[PDB]
DNA sequence: TCTGATTCAACTGCTGAATCAG
DNA sequence: CTGATTCAGCAGTTGAATCAGA
């Protein structure tokens, strides 16, 4: 987890640049897995800027300088394989391995990798994206989906066999398009959970679920109904609590869709008498399911309006057939 | 007063009464009239010819619509006629040739779709209609093509 | 205050870009706006007209006093510069900008004087008080040295020279803060008064910008109207755009509704049988609805023509729905007729301007065209209308 | 050019501006970005920490040279404000800001030292080349009438002022042009590289007018950076397709996709199934495209695809109701035709006239949405034949 | 008694020219 | 032949004290 938010972190404060961040054989290892792929034909270890967040090390952090690099380098092999001429200390086999590949590579290549060598885990990584032009608001979600997509992108490089490596002109292209639909207001992001199966049946005596099955929808319908209800009426809460919406605005939307009802009710009721009453709520209930209307010019989520529905039916603002008034007298005493 | 438009605020004024029976030779009308098309909408529609030709060369010549506009909306006009000319030939199947040519007609004079983000004036969209209806673009009858030959003749 | 930081001093050149976007604000087409080219600020028309400027941010002292070192500088380096060969004097039309309002006896008089006699007067008048009377000059030792080297070339120099230099002088003099005496330059300009306060913070900083970039790169700066003008227009597209209209109508009481009972639209609804409720729901919108066209037009919002683009749209569309609907559900009584095309044409919705109107505008309006008998609900609805006024 | 403009002189006051933006862009939250007020450019944050920036427009100079009145004046007049009884030096962030990236032999002694063990040894370095050989100073007199007196207050004050100060010295060039690092700032931010100069050109705008009203008033001209991020927040928060028609052999490749089943399980003129896969193949090149490039989440196509899968589950019971009167080859395009004309737009943009159907399409291939009444049962029957 | 002009001293800004070191 | 010295001459107007006018 922490790997997937700090190498976020490390991903903002960046300039145009390839990028990469890990967690002694674990030391070792990712460095020779950097230095493989840093040999690679396509990497330029100049804009690279790797990470190893948590005295050999202390040196890679002191060079910055390729004299630099070669002396903390020369004190590495100096303490690791002992003399020179004899290399006597050579005699662990695991992490011997990567030091073959790392020491015996390319010079110029590693004495260039380990200036770029830097050394270091939620609330600085808010902070500073909240130090961005974005609102205070918004900041929570920009990063939270910053680091779900960071996650999935390094464990679809991580299953296909390939180097752990995210360039920033790759994530800023994420997270700038992601700013266009989050930060300018244009758009509505619904933090509400789907809600479990064994929650749903609570709901189930209530008034709106007894309108829908007077209806007699089949009880998979009921069930997503009960979804929209719950999601709906948490956008309802969190939309408001933070101000991204307006109490008018909700109240213009339910007059709008209360006149929506007014005009599809009688339309359906006169124009599809000959069918049943219940196909007419049924035909009711999903033609005004088709509605959607912006809300303060400000697009929702898809179950945004039928949550709306079911919220209004629930307070018997709203109803699918002609006589459901009756109907739900008539079935509150069977 | 002191307001601000940066929207097609179309130029235009009334047609020439004389064009309305000057253009009645037009592929377009002979297109309307074989599904029962009343006259006065007729040229009623005839005028909407004028208008929008004037207004698509003003707009061609001074400069605020691209060129690229004009083509993509009519191909998504176009599409629209289409897809309504399917549905009014299969749910309406069940009555007249005639009706079903005038129901479709009606169905496609209610579209409104925007032109560069912004919306151009009510006339417009009927006069791109009859503009594709010049060229066999679109058509109102079912077997439009058929009846207009056979009138050719006539 | 330490001596080591000059914030007033910085103003003299903040006022030169400032300055310089309000002479493009104010500059005619085909012209080329200049910083520090031919003086502080200039411009250089098509006609070949230079207007050289020399920006004076007085905050504490007064540049265009009697013996002000600063208005005689400026004099005696206009006048050096008409010296220079090849040079128009005619056009050069100078001016010594003050941030505030200053006032002195020779300045007014430079000011003033347009006619060559007049400037002939004002040097007259400059000369006495300056050097005294001629040719005994008793005042000229006692003149100030910072001041006198001026005062000589300026006093001395060519008669013709000075008499059009001062002709053409001005003292363009703005309020306390040339900064909000520009954005009213803007304000004056077809713009929303919400967005004048971003258009001239964005004019500013992209003048501002674009002259860095010019004299970063050792070239003269200079910005061509032609460019500024293109921009402004450019940013005003993306700027200027309001979204949603909010309706400021309130709901009728009761009573007040059954005033509106005789009424042609009421008579059309009840022809088609339409609940008292519903009626009342009707007159409601109706009067929301007028209120808002009549609100909307007064304040702006929506201009006049929008509102006929807005009429001739809900009668194409009525019209439209109308013809469609006597014909799908042709297998009923006219009444239930009637009822479909006025449900239908209550639910359908419209943009005006591309602003989406309240729930409430659009069937209002409505109700306003079948109130003049523009459209109608009932399929006979006039001739129901001309039964029913009979009995 | 005549002597009586001073263009370049300007720059050095413009560069003030532009280098006031450039810090109040990346002040630390809470911080006051002050110009002409505690030196040429200052910045104080809520821990007390000042930074004095002694902006210099260097275009045809070198102000961090060896002997330049520039670099002498800036490190005594620096001493004097350090020199003052109510300011310590701990956090006193200091700034040479040049406009070229320049280089001299003490400017970088003064730049590369972090230590006051080498602070040491740069004003050691200073005093041999400037001063001279500590006991005789031989080359005292040589140095410059301009550079004498600020050379001599510079080395005469206090040796751990002066260490601490040269400490805190920090010599910041730009690129020759300060006003390409400023865009190039704006561009790191989360904005669309399209509108990265009108967010530049706009707020200089604020912080040259909003400093010039305030020091048109003889006020100090002070902008808190919370006020920057304000009307930079207001200033940010107020689609095009590039798929071209695909050639018909390409069309015919995507035959055996279960896409062009359903579009003939109700069979369709075939006439169709050209145009279906031609929309099919631009709405999968702009859903890339724009992921890619950026212009829309991912996130959002998501949302577009659960959009369009409840409307045409509702559309298809809706259909289903209302034309049962009918055999199922109808009811099929009855429901294609109708899902085809709907319009939602993706995240609030109106897509081009073809992106709907074409993902609709694209979700139809998958198993999820199909245009016939009995779809999943005839997907399996037309399979086996 | 105070607003204002007057004479001067004075911080900042950095380019231009002739000369000189590597 | 670039870069550095040395000095120089534009610009910016304010700050502090003195005197002229209501």
């Amino acid at each position: 987890s922490l790997q997937f938010t700090l190498l976020t972190h490390l991903l903002l404060q960046a300039p145009e640049g390839s990028l990469c961040s890990l967690e002694a054989k674990s030391l070792w290892k990712t460095l020779s897995n950097w230095i493989d792929l840093a040999t690679s034909p396509d990497f330029e270890v100049e804009k690279a800027i790797f990470e190893l967040y948590v005295s050999i090390v202390k040196k890679f952090n002191e060079a910055k300088t390729p004299e630099d690099a070669q002396e903390a380098i020369t004190h590495a092999r100096t303490e690791l394989w002992g003399d020179s001429p004899h290399f006597t200390l050579k005699d662990s086999k695991e992490i011997s391995k990567y030091v073959e590949k790392v020491f015996t590579a390319d010079q110029n290549l590693l004495q260039r990798l380990i200036c770029n060598f830097q050394l270091t885990p939620q609330a600085d990584l808010e902070a500073c994206v909240r130090s961005h032009p974005v609102s205070p608001s918004k900041v929570s979600d920009i990063t939270n989906y910053l680091c779900g997509k960071v996650k999935r992108h390094i464990d679809m490089l991580l299953e296909a066999e390939k180097p752990a490596v995210i360039a920033r002109d790759d994530f800023y292209t994420w997270y700038k398009a992601y700013v266009q639909k989050i930060d300018r207001q244009m758009v509505l992001s619904s933090r509400a959970q789907a809600p479990v199966k064994e929650k749903a049946q609570e709901y189930l005596p209530d008034k709106f679920v007894q309108q829908l099955e007077i209806i007699g929808l089949p009880y998979e319908e009921i069930l997503g109904a009960i979804s929209d209800y719950l999601m709906a009426s948490f956008d309802r809460t969190d939309w408001a609590a933070r101000g991204e919406v307006d109490e008018t605005s909700f109240d213009d939307l339910d007059t709008a869709l209360q006149r929506t009802w007014k005009n599809k009710q009688r339309i359906c009721g006169l124009t599809h008498s000959e069918k049943s009453e219940q196909d007419q709520g049924k035909l009711l209930y999903f033609e005004c399911m088709q509605f959607n209307i912006p809300l303060q010019a400000m697009s929702p989520p898809s179950h945004f309006i039928p949550g709306c529905y079911h919220i209004l039916a629930d307070s018997l603002a709203v109803g699918w057939h002609p006589n459901y008034t009756t109907q739900l007298k008539n079935k509150k005493v069977a | 007063k002191i307001d601000r438009q940066m929207v097609l605020s179309s130029r235009a004024q009334a047609p020439v009464k004389e064009k309305a029976q000057e253009y009645l030779p037009d592929k377009f009308v002979q297109q309307l009239e074989i599904i029962g098309l009343p006259y006065e909408e007729i040229l009623g529609a005839i005028s909407d010819y004028l208008m929008a030709s004037f207004d698509r060369t003003d707009w061609a010549a001074r400069g605020e619509v691209d060129e690229t506009s004009f083509d993509d909306l009519d191909t998504a006009l176009q599409r629209t006629w289409k897809n309504k000319q399917r549905i009014c030939g299969l749910t309406h199947s069940e009555k007249s040739e005639q009706d079903q040519g005038k129901l479709l007609y009606f169905e496609c004079m209610q579209f409104n779709i925007p032109l560069q983000a912004m919306s151009p004036p009510s006339h417009f969209i009927p006069g791109c209609y009859h503009i594709l209806a010049d060229s066999l673009a679109v058509g109102w009858h079912p077997n439009y093509t058929t009846q207009l030959k056979n009138k050719k003749v006539a």
